């Protein structure tokens, strides 16, 4: 019944040599995977040095983000800071203010965490409707890496925090500084100065040689190229926690200090960049769920816009404050679907709809859009970002 | 203690710790008037933020929008939205001009801050801002913020048992991103980065 | 004191812009990290297309290996195999022999595992003494990734394994084929056809678009570019399980089918490529432990050549059949040391010394060298690969 | 069943499944003699493996080393070490010549296999290898292997309670890799990939 020549004829790769083991000391993806890259949406910002790009979460699987395509957010661009030039200062309400070199920092006891870094603004363009086409764009200001570094508690212990020191202010070595204020309780819990991400040094654009890792908290607080930890008796109320990363409410007042990222999820396939081209029958629904308030305990999936839900399975572990992969296998009969996913975390929090969020916050929050995403799967297998009501 | 690191020197602390808190902690001795600030702004800022701090093109607007915070599209500026003058001084001193930050003196920054107050209608054109009167300035939106209260206003509502079956939800399509067509595209018109068609030839 | 001008003078990175968010759609490490790359030792083999390179494990932390510097082992080079040209055949003692396309494979239910791939030959050049200088060379034929793919059980269920089928033979699309035989019990347990590794598609050199992942079993069995799964009533006894990956013993007979990789560890720093340059005082001892027989339960560290041991801490999780990171913090008084690490796994197995292995196996085993490694730390902070007795 | 995939055709199976098991499963009809194998070997193999299958330079030796398996440096070849003839046929057919594999016919492979037997002193120079007589050939080391027995011979010993304190072990340095000096090096003579000195200037 017509043999396939890709099997019946010997192909060159089954006869001749491939590339040698000395060809690529540090490799990149095969060229066929060129679509798995960061994308840039120019209209979102006025300058490409104070801007955002997007992780290709439509095309990824599992939970670890490849660092080469893990999103970037800068305010004065990605700076080059050698380990030789690097300095970390601890000052303020401490018994002895200190300067550390990078060599010093490699001598402290080390810890690890695996944690998602989600920009506060992830999905923010979707507060007022359906605007961008693809989960890379509407959910891709996120990455998830295995970090190794030193807990802030051990560094702060060297300096000796005074009892009046209730807040820590962290700033970066870059022009923008990105200064942010932290309550000491969080600092002393699980904030890390990270030097390694997914095995190797941080990438330049991710804060080389040292960044803060702030599990469960908005990405802005993950100060990159960190140069100074100041201990104060009150919050600094810097630009990045007054003008920005404050969330305007219906009465014209705004929430400040919305640090934690709430439970959220998205179906990564099918999605607008991942149409169903293979016809009717078995179909994998894959996606990501995460919460700044702890572990994901389950993810529910709907095919009918939230009229009915089926609990998906967690593939792998549900680690605290980390991306979690879910799957639901279905048999697609070719009918239109309205796909949704809804995360639940260990606190009992259930991911809300966009409408449930807007009923409380209105439309001008800018940040913290964890609303349920809907995909319209059409009869031709094409997939759209829609709202439904 | 492990005995790692060394004591920071005063010159070093002074060089890097330029933060200003809302109560004026971190202010250094100095002064500047509106007229001096206007001249500095003309030379170093207006090319992006406008001669009157009103913004050019799509660069940030630094003055205006008063009373707009319950409009469909709020205009959030120093005058309409920021709570504290400290933040203006600190951010300008540390991070502006954009592309050449940390080029302003203490006095330059007081002057520019005075000019931004003037441009927001908050002081007269002869105002002198100093380290001694700085904390007398109260911005219009000083009381416009409150700490995160999701634990009171959202978490109890969203932690109820959710519906699983025969849920009473509306499922009419109301918004479509394709109507906007403002996503980057591949050459075939698909959203950029779309998966290759494995039924077509490889690139 | 004299103020440090790296703090008292404003540096260009704290004033001018860094790079824009559109500069690098798929990034690489900063140039200062150029030493964190694969290395090739020419003399080990006769051709660079049937050869080995080495993961830079001296420089890594945590447990996830960056796939760009994860070692390669080929027998006819790294081949280019598009998803369009890819075919997977299942034949032999099955009810219906099948051909799958890559598109088809993306439609089966997915699973995940995190697992080390250790070449059977890792450390083999050290069976007879201390030869290479650096743990990259003596322990670096290893990598550890998060895989996503499809269990072989589900693919085989599609074809229908006949009652007579007792062994699975897997072969690659490359000229070398790398055919290996598996007992059905292992196949049906946790062998996966993996498509994703550390979030994204397999790298070309790691088997794109599909490889076997065989938790705990020698790397040679992780067939890359896999093209065919044949079901037979007996082992094939192919070249790669007769001539090679058989382990010569003192009486002139050889073990075959030495599939599992036993508990093993190495201190990655200090190590020969990671000298102590910072003088006396706090020192981090960091390393890796792993076992094909399950989870690592503990790692002990000696500073005196095995006369006395201290239990290290595990940093992160100890997942089954996966790399595990350990740390011991000491206060180095500048004395010479003989550093060793010794892994224990959940079966109670304790990593043996090289001498204990040779007392059973002699010197010509070639493969499966899990002997305890010793580093001689000299008073100048330089570090050597040695044997001691 | 999910209903994925399609039935493989006989031509497709024949093209990809050329494995030969030790009992002769997978052999196809054909034959070849030593003299024909010698000629094929000269044209396609001798450039690496030698005119007598003895190896050139550092390429694999295919004949020799008989009785060397308890020497300090064993010489492991088809004749001295391999258990089954099936493997010879299969591997050659599928994977040699190196750089141009799968260019041998069934008859060519029988002939070459006959020549490798002759080169290992196992048949006379008039031998004809066929699909019918193939499984009559028994290699010298047919009984030289046994399945992994670490569970009997190593795991019980290595799972004993280990020593933590005042362990009676020798700690004299006996071997040093620096004596060999066969590791790749950085320009400064350190092992290649050595960590940069953070006390020295950063690289351009
Ligand atoms: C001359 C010394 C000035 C002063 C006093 C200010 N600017 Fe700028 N500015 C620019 C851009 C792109 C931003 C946004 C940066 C980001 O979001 O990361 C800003 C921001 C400001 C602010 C904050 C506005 C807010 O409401 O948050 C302020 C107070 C400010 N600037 C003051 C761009 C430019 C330039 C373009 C090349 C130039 C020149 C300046 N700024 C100069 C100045
Ligand atoms: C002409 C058809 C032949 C035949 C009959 C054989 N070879 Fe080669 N060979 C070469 C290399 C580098 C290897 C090692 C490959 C690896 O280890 O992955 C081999 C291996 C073999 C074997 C196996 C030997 C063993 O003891 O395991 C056999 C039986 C074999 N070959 C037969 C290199 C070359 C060449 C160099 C360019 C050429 C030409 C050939 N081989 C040709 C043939
Ligand atoms: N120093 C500094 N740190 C920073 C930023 C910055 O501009 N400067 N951007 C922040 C923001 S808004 C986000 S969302 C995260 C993004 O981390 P990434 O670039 O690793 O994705 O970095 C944060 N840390
Ligand atoms: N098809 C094929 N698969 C193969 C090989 C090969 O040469 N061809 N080499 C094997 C060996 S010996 C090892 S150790 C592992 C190495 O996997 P890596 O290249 O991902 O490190 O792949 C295995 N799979
Ligand atoms: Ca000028
Ligand atoms: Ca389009
Ligand atoms: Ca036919
Ligand atoms: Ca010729
Ligand atoms: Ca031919
Ligand atoms: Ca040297
Ligand atoms: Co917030
Ligand atoms: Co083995």
């Amino acid at each position: 019944g017509t043999p396939d020549p890709l099997i019946t004829e010997i192909q060159p790769w089954a006869s001749e040599f491939g590339e040698a083991v000395d060809a690529h000391p540090y490799g990149l993806p095969i060229h066929f995977e060129s679509h798995v890259k960061r994308q840039y949406v120019e209209w979102l910002t006025e300058s490409p040095v104070s801007s955002i790009n997007f992780t290709p979460i439509h095309a990824l699987e599992g939970t670890i983000t490849p660092q080469g395509c893990a999103f970037e957010r800068h305010h004065s661009g990605a700076i080059e800071l050698s380990k030789q030039d690097y300095r970390l200062m601890i000052n303020g309400l401490v018994e002895k203010p200190l300067v550390f070199t990078f060599e010093d920092l490699l001598r402290f006891p080390r810890t690890t965490t695996t944690a998602f870094c989600e920009c506060a603004a992830n999905g923010g363009m979707e507060w007022g409707g359906a605007q961008l086409e693809g989960c890379q764009y509407t959910q891709g200001m996120i990455h998830n890496m295995e970090y190794v570094g030193v807990p802030l508690s051990v560094l702060l212990a060297e300096a000796g925090v005074k009892p009046e020191g209730k807040w820590l202010y962290a700033e970066g070595a870059d022009a923008s500084s990105n200064g942010r204020s932290f309550p000491m309780e969080k600092v002393m819990d699980d904030v890390m100065l990270a030097f390694f991400a997914n095995g190797e040094a941080l990438r330049k654009e991710h804060g080389y040689p040292a960044r803060l890792v702030v599990p469960g908290w908005e990405g802005n607080m993950w100060v990159k190229w960190v140069r100074r930890l100041g201990i104060y008796d009150k919050a600094v109320e810097s630009r990045e926690e007054t003008s920005k990363y404050t969330d305007l409410m219906p009465d014209g007042r705004a929430r400040k200090w919305t640090w934690v990222m709430d439970a959220k999820s998205v179906i990564t396939s099918p999605s607008p960049q991942v149409p169903i081209r293979h016809g009717k029958g078995p179909l994998v629904i894959s996606g990501l769920a995460w919460s700044g308030n702890g572990r994901i305990t389950r993810v529910d999936v709907s095919l009918d816009g939230g009229k009915n839900w089926t609990t998906a399975r967690i593939t792998g572990q549900a680690l605290p404050k980390a991306l979690t992969r879910f799957h639901l296998d279905i048999d697609w009969d070719g009918s239109e679907m309205l796909l949704q996913s809804r995360a639940v975390d260990e606190t009992g929090y259930v991911q809300p709809t966009k409408d449930a969020l807007r009923a409380i916050r209105g439309r001008n929050n800018v940040y913290h859009n964890n609303g349920i995403q809907t995909w319209w799967v059409k009869a031709d297998g094409e997939v759209e970002n829609v709202e439904i009501a | 203690k492990l005995g790692l690191g060394r004591e920071a020197l005063p010159e070093e602390i002074s060089a890097w710790d330029t933060a200003v808190l809302p109560d004026g902690q971190g202010l250094r001795p100095g002064s500047g008037d509106v007229a001096t600030g206007d001249a500095l702004f003309a030379d170093n800022c207006a090319s992006c933020h406008g001669d009157f701090a009103e913004g050019l093109d799509s660069w940030p607007v630094l003055a205006g929008g008063d009373g707009s915070l319950t409009d469909p599209r709020p205009v959030k500026t120093i005058g309409s939205y920021w709570p504290y003058l400290s933040t203006v001084y600190d951010y300008v001193h540390r991070s502006m001009p954009f592309g050449s930050a940390q080029t302003l003196s203490v006095d330059d920054t007081y002057a520019i801050t005075a000019f931004l107050l003037y441009s927001n209608g908050l002081v007269e054109d002869d105002f002198v801002l100093t380290h001694e009167n700085f904390t007398q300035v109260v911005l219009p939106n000083a009381e416009g913020f409150y700490p995160d209260d999701r634990d009171q206003t959202e978490y109890p509502l969203f932690s109820k048992e959710p519906c699983m079956t025969d849920c009473a939800v509306g499922v009419e399509i109301t918004k479509r991103a394709v109507d906007l067509n403002v996503t980057p595209e591949d050459p075939d018109g698909r959203p950029a980065g779309s998966m290759p068609d494995l039924g077509a030839a490889a690139a």
